[PDB]
């Protein structure tokens, strides 16, 4: 009942009777040569003209073809019977297994919770990370966010988090794929199937290679499998693998919806396009999601616009750099940027927080000195300060630890570490009753035990 | 050029000569319209900053062949969106909607030579039946074409020529 | 006797036999505008997005925007003759370019057009240019290797059947070297090859291929080029059409190898593309979807398993896996690792071989610098032998380079740190290797293996080169089969370690060097 | 060299059948230039109208 | 050369009687919505600042 | 070999002169099904075979 | 006849409208008459309706709108051939020196598409230049672009003379030499220069400067080019001087900007690098002919990332440095043997002597330049005796790289002297194998051959 008008790129502009236009949000329909293309529509331009965001391939259209109105939203299937099995951003099985016998089907875009529904928690959750749980400490219900640049091991870190406390967690799990490499997927989905545990994950996959559309609703369309699970009462597991590209999909569509550009080229509405998506994962007095993102900072710039309107958005803030992971030190975090609301004497107790707060000191004290060694060599440095540079860069290796997913790189066999293991290792680090021990006893070990032992080695 | 904003207004003015019967005033109205904008003097005046209400009244004075409100009045809002450039536009999708209305057609046929007239019929009763529309004929002549004929309709044609063939057949090889 | 002028009749007559004469109706348009290489139509009501647009000549036009009255084209070929008013038609075809096994030795233009003199392509019908790659159940797991000629990559940086491996660096540190000793080594390896050159200079395109037909490789390698002069069009859909090249392989059965000569430019040429069509630019003035660019390209390189295979060929084809590797190579402006677009690649390939321009000036080539160049399939595509003897030794020579920063000075814990120095030292100077040098898996391992296993701390840093030479012209000597055997398989047992100590003594106590 | 060899042996059989190609069409349109009347006009006019 | 919201009844309207009814100053239509703004046709007078009761319990702010 | 080439192409052309008169008039026949007299084209035949 | 008619003007940008199917091609050239004379206009674009877009050749003050355009029905088009040796000419081959008209039979249009791919040589040679820094430390590859890095002062006007003499006299090839937006004075007397040389007679002048609109600096290039390339298909060997390729980028935003294109990179045209490659794939060895080039090189602010060095560098074989310290020492020519590089210095295309010759005095030369300043510091005598023989034998060799040209006798007096490469191999293979040790160093200065060296050691 409506026409194509034009094709631009991935924006379909469709004509319909100035009675019928349809309402935003809601999908259109068309057939694209033998297959069929789902629209939704984004704007209401005026004379019964509607503009449209392509959820497919684009190429094939002609004008004037004929577009039918589906009269609701995209609905996606949703409960427990989306278990175990990959969708689509349109709800589609992707695996070549049947039908998803849903029960019901939610629409994607929804208002977040309200502020009287809200709940906190000061639950601490424990990881086998060292660095992680040391500087920055995250508790059950909260967001955690994986800050860095390309190829640090911000994906490594979070299948190594999705080891630690998701098959250690009896509540389902939610892994929505945004905008990420199609291998990873398939990897990730047999190790899971190859372990049984499949059958407690629901996969949402909008990979690299789909157009603009699906990579800026998949992470929606995964929410609602998240909130879902939250709202009958359960608590939940949600991991995003890139958050960034739902905004790099908004950017690409944005100047073809007639929307002057922004600071570096942004869409006009960044914030808020970030904002309605992670105001609605959230825990709340029904039920609490867990929820950690990997966040891409491009061109390594932590003050580009869409990581800056991102930090403030997580409780947990890790940011992985490339000037530790080229010195081999994995994990890469960065411990004088990561930081966590649940750091605080009351929450972890007055040791840890002394010792995330002395390593902190010692780090970044480490950090002044570092252009007086460059110029004038280390040797000019006062006996106090040589003390403190020697313990600065024991502390930056013992930070390091083996991770059981990365055995595939280095061999070496995984570590998990208690945070009581931990925060008494840096004590003694610091303390200095480890001061006599040569450096590279503490490169890849997982307990201070561990590096007295490996020094016997040299 | 004035393509896509002569859509609207050629669309308004033929719902509205649908709703009186009255097509075919409407159609040479906007003809002399589209006239008045090509005089020398007017063009000239249609350029310079004039305030809307007043060279829309210049305009109006210089046409008494348009219908007291509802031509006067298309020129007053077409003036006001400072468009009058587009009436030559605005009467050829008015042509070109009224025939869609009225199911006609008019194809073009370019031949060597002139046809038979036989040759004619033939080919308006067949395109007749390739297109719903009753179709008007108007034969031309060329002689690069030099055997066969030509049919285009619209933006369809039918390379019947032997030219045709020689040009598909070099790159063949 | 070979020029059979009956020949050339015969098939002039068949052509003239397989001809349709009977006319065809098509639709028209006309031309608006000319400017830079856009074109505008007017007209063409029944055009298609993505299409093939005919102009007057042989060349076509691509159809990028369908605007409510005007279809927005960009001309893959020279523009400058168009002009205002000529006819153009509606060809009913989404951008194909020929494919087939028949390509193969042939040098080809973007448009599959073939610009060495030798005529015609045979070809098995046509490929869509665009097309999304396959889903994530259709793949498998990268475990078969692809081995180059180098020591360097072959050990620290392996590349399996299905990888994705960026190669970037500076201009001039040996990344097209790089590559071509790559393609040169599938020779016999049964995997076809294509390399496609962005942008590069004719001389250079020439070059490479007057040395690809002089190792034997050409008969094996499409060759799809696009030159410095050709239009920002043709450069910037080139690797589309040779990723449309070697998906004929990868979706029947078989095995493939692609490199994309340089896309840092095509992201500009499609940088200019975007800015003649007024889109808002963003970071370094590229446009937005510069990711997707390299995206909906790169993701193309895969590996599918043997059920996407069957349901493709209609059954044809039963039980094998298909497979196309990818080599984008980059260049990174003043060894800027932290560019956008470097960037952009960086996340969307699964590794990368960094080439440093300080080793490369210094006469350590191929100048791979460990510590910034990784392979995410990691060890699972390197052969169990070489998976063995290789081991951390890639994070143990950054060790050693960074080592040499401070020990530059002076250093204490002065033997355990003089050993390590000694070894890595050798090691760097072992692992450095002559450009056109391809070694099979065999040799390789045994050199690492005496490179492991001491034997060579006596030896000087003079003679490393010679120990080498003479180690394998031994072997080559006396152990014929064991080397037959190790390239056969895998080839890791402690029998096979046996024999390769006992070798390694014979050759250390017997011969002088 | 032989491959050389065998690549120019390629590249001349390919530059004489282009000419061969050409002149067949010239030779084709000036025949039919030449051959041409009211019955030929009036059979290709007819057969294509019978098919239109 | 592009439109204004110049489009195909309200011409139409405008054709039938040039001096449309005034009757309705306090009153208008939406045409447009997107992005959370919206393009009102009519309301002669509407104040810079005003504030626009929509359908529902809902306002907007009149700023252009 | 280059040298013995160009003994090939000349001895080869001389005899596609001879074709180039044959795909002619098999062109113009394919194009236009009025079978065509070689009498009245003999003499623009000539300048095919010639120029080749 | 005349069939267009002027309807805007825009500083240099003139829009003129035809009948609608009389609408030229892009690049035609098209004419008016601006008052007293003449007026070239070349197509840029074509918009809707008849209108087409040009950039005057020349000042476009005067116009009024409406004059009558004669529409040209080819492209600017300019004289070529011997005819043209000895004269200067401006973007429209025009003679702008006063000695009359060019005598030519044949002009050529100056937009042509690059050479394809199978008319390229199936070779790679090398062009024996004559000069013994360059064909040592920086060798030129037939048909290849060269960079010329040097400033001022330190003699780039006198090397190129003297590369136009070798290639005269020692080859059969002639010169073309494209003032690309530069200063009309350095013009002026390099043509004077060049006249009291009798050098004037073998090359081809194309001067279009810093006082001419921005289409003449743009085009002038490829005027220069187009007849370089009819000097090729007569089979020579040629060589093409463009006297700044960063003017010639420059000249390009600037139109783009007059155009109204979208900005790019860092201020340039959209189209930088196709602007820069359709200029520089038309320079390279066929198989009648060749074209050298030898194009100086402006870095804007000191950066080699700058997208006009970052996009012309992709295009340079060689590159020689030109030093002020290496003149004020007194070396002439005053190349820097140590930043001057050439990609085609590898085994497999020079050889192997040659490679490892260079590389040779190059390693001699970087210890030594350290050497010298261990001894400002801590005086001479500091040294061991290693170093010191490392430092008279350095000496020698940075003296042996000087040369007396045919061109400079008139500073020099000595006769000028074309040294054949294998004779610079031998000579510093000989000073960097420890032989002739017992002369010296001034018995290599300003010399010629090493067999000259010696003979200038008799009499010292
Ligand atoms: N392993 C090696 N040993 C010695 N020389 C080498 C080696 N690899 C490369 N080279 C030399 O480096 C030179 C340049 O290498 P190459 O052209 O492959 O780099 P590139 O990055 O492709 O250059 P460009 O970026 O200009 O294309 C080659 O001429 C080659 O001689
Ligand atoms: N614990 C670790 N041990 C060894 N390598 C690691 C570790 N963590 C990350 N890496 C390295 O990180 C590199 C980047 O991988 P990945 O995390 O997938 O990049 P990205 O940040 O884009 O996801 C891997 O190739 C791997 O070698
Ligand atoms: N081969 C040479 N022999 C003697 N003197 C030279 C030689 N080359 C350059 N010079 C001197 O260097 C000076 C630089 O002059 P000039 O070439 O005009 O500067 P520039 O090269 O910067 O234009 C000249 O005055 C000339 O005397
Ligand atoms: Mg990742
Ligand atoms: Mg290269």
């Amino acid at each position: 009942t409506g026409k194509i008008v034009q094709v631009i790129g991935a924006v379909v502009d469709v004509e319909f009777p100035q009675d019928a236009v349809p309402r935003v949000y809601d999908a259109l329909e068309v057939q694209n040569g033998n297959e069929r293309l789902v629209l939704e529509v984004q704007q209401q331009l005026g004379g019964g003209i509607v503009r449209t965001i392509a959820m497919g391939s684009s190429d094939g259209l002609r004008r004037g073809l004929d577009v039918k109105d589906l009269e609701h939203p995209i609905e996606v299937p949703v409960g427990k019977a989306t278990l175990g099995r990959i969708m689509n951003v349109l709800g589609e099985p992707v695996d070549m297994k049947g039908e998803i016998g849903e029960e019901e089907r939610w629409a994607i875009h929804r208002a977040a919770p309200s502020y009287e529904e809200l709940s906190n928690s000061q639950e601490l959750l424990e990881t086998g990370i060292k660095v992680i749980d040391l500087m920055a400490p995250f508790a059950k219900g909260g967001k955690v966010g994986l800050f860095g640049g390309a190829g640090v091991g911000k994906t490594v870190n979070m299948m190594e988090l999705i080891r630690n406390i998701a098959i250690e967690h009896s509540g389902y799990s939610v892994f929505a794929g945004v905008g990420e490499r199609t291998r990873e997927g398939n990897d990730f989905y047999h190790e899971m199937t190859d372990s049984n545990v499949i059958d407690k994950v629901s996969l949402v996959y909008g990979q690299m290679n789909e157009p603009p559309g699906n990579r800026l609703r998949v992470a929606l369309t995964g929410l609602t499998m998240a909130e879902k699970f939250r709202d009958e009462g359960r608590d939940v597991l949600l991991f995003v693998d890139n958050i960034y590209r739902y905004t790099l999909a908004g950017t690409e569509v944005s100047a073809l919806l007639g929307r002057m550009p922004s600071a570096v080229g942004y869409q006009p509405t960044l914030a808020e396009e970030m904002g309605v998506l992670q105001e609605r994962i959230t825990s709340t007095k029904t039920g609490s999601i867990t929820s950690v993102q990997a966040v891409y900072v491009p061109a390594d710039d932590l003050t580009d616009p869409s990581p800056a309107t991102t930090f403030a958005h997580l409780d947990a803030t890790v940011v992985l750099s490339r000037q530790i992971a080229s010195l081999g030190i994995y994990p890469a975090v960065d411990p004088l940027d990561s930081t966590s609301r649940q750091l605080d004497p009351l929450v972890v107790g007055q040791e840890h927080y002394d010792t995330a707060r002395g390593v902190q000191s010692i780090l970044q004290r480490y950090q002044e000195l570092k252009d007086i060694i460059a110029i004038l060599g280390m040797d000019e440095l006062s006996e106090e300060d040589k003390l403190v540079v020697a313990r600065a860069r024991k502390i930056q290796r013992f930070l390091s630890q083996p991770f059981f997913v990365a055995e595939v790189f280095t061999g070496s066999p995984g570590k998990y570490v208690s945070l009581k293991d931990t925060i008494r290792g840096f004590k003694g680090i610091m303390e200095g009753e480890y001061d006599h021990l040569p450096e590279q006893a503490f490169y890849m070990v997982g307990s201070i035990e561990e590096a007295v032992e490996k020094a016997k080695k040299l | 050029e004035f393509i896509t904003v002569a859509r609207p207004y050629a669309k308004a003015a033929f719902d509205f000569a649908v709703e009186h019967q009255s097509v075919e005033r409407w159609q040479d109205m906007l003809a002399f319209a589209a006239e008045v904008t090509k005089n020398e003097q007017m063009a000239e005046l249609l350029s310079g900053a004039l305030a809307p209400e007043t060279l829309a009244e210049s305009f109006i004075a210089v046409a008494g062949e348009q219908l007291d409100e509802n031509g006067q009045n298309l020129i007053r809002v077409m003036a006001e969106n400072g468009r009058l450039n587009a009436l030559p536009d605005v009467l050829e999708q008015f042509i070109h909607l009224r025939a869609v209305s009225e199911a006609t057609a008019e194809v073009d046929v370019i031949s060597a030579a002139a046809l038979s007239e036989q040759q004619l019929a033939k080919i308006s009763a067949a395109m007749e039946k390739r297109l719903s529309r009753k179709v008007k004929l108007n034969a031309k002549i060329d002689k690069s074409v030099m055997a066969g004929v030509i049919i285009r309709a619209g933006d369809m044609v039918i390379d019947g020529s032997v030219r045709g063939r020689l040009e598909r057949l070099a790159d063949v090889l | 006797m070979q020029l059979n002028s009956t020949e050339i009749s015969e098939l002039i007559k068949q052509r003239i036999a397989q001809f349709n004469v009977v006319s065809e109706a098509h639709n028209e348009g006309t031309i608006v505008s000319v400017s830079d290489g856009v074109i505008r139509i007017h007209g063409l009501a029944d055009c298609m997005q993505g299409e093939m647009i005919s102009l007057p000549g042989n060349r076509y036009a691509i159809a990028l925007n369908l605007e409510r009255d005007s279809v927005g084209a960009v001309v893959m070929g020279p523009y400058a003759d168009l002009a205002e008013g000529m006819k153009v038609k509606c060809t009913g075809r989404i951008l194909e370019v020929p494919v087939g096994r028949g390509l193969l030795g042939r040098v080809v233009n973007t448009l599959g057009a073939p610009i060495d003199g030798k005529g015609p392509l045979d070809h098995d019908g046509f490929s869509a240019v665009e097309a999304i790659a396959p889903g994530v159940i259709e793949r498998q797991s990268v475990d078969q290797p692809v081995q180059t000629g180098y020591k360097a990559v072959d050990s620290m940086i392996p590349i399996g059947r299905g990888q994705r491996e960026l190669i970037i660096g500076d201009r001039q540190t040996g990344k097209t070297a790089l590559a071509i000793d790559a393609i040169i080594n599938q020779r016999d390896s049964g995997i076809k090859c294509i390399y496609v050159a962005i942008g590069q200079k004719a001389s250079t395109i020439s070059n490479v291929v007057r040395k690809l037909e002089e190792h034997g490789a050409l008969a094996n390698t499409i060759v799809v080029v696009a030159t410095a002069s050709e239009s920002a069009a043709l450069q910037y859909l080139a690797p589309y059409a040779g990723c449309a090249m070697g998906e004929y392989f990868r979706d029947r059965g078989e095995d493939a190898l692609i490199i994309y000569d340089d896309l840092s430019k095509q992201a500009v040429a499609y940088r200019q593309i975007s800015l003649l069509l007024r889109r808002p630019p963003g970071r370094e003035a590229f446009p937005g979807d510069v990711f997707y660019l390299h995206s909906r390209l790169l993701e193309r390189a895969a590996r599918v398993n043997a059920e996407y295979v069957e349901a493709f060929t209609k059954g044809e084809v039963k039980g094998k896996t298909g497979s196309l590797t990818a080599l984008p190579i980059i260049e990174t402006q003043a060894g800027d690792v932290s560019a956008f677009v470097p960037t952009n690649v960086i996340s969307i390939t699964d590794g990368q071989i960094f080439l440093e321009t300080n080793l490369f000036n210094a006469g350590i080539r191929p100048a791979v610098n460990p510590g910034i160049s990784v392979s995410r399939v990691g060890g699972a595509a390197q052969t169990k032998i070489m998976k063995k003897l290789s081991g951390g030794i890639r994070t143990a020579l950054a060790q050693y380079r960074e080592l040499a920063a401070f020990s530059q000075f002076a250093s204490d814990l002065d033997d355990a740190t003089r050993k390590q120095l000694d070894h890595g030292q050798k090691v760097t100077e072992l692992l450095k290797q002559k450009q056109y040098a391809p070694m099979s898996v065999a040799q390789q391992s045994l050199v690492l293996f005496a490179a492991e296993r001491g034997y060579l701390a006596d030896v000087e840093l003079s003679k490393i080169g010679s120990f080498e030479a003479a180690l394998l012209a031994y072997v080559d000597r006396d152990h014929a089969p064991l080397m037959q055997e190790i390239n056969q398989t895998g080839g890791y047992n402690d029998e096979i370690e046996g024999k390769l100590k006992g070798i390694l003594d014979s050759f250390k106590a017997t011969q002088s060097w | 060299a032989q491959a050389e060899i065998e690549a120019e042996r390629k590249r001349a059989r390919e530059e004489l059948r282009k000419q061969v190609a050409i002149l067949a069409v010239a030779g084709a349109e000036k025949i039919i230039e030449r051959s041409v009347d009211e019955a030929a006009n009036s059979d290709i006019v007819d057969k294509l109208v019978a098919e239109l």
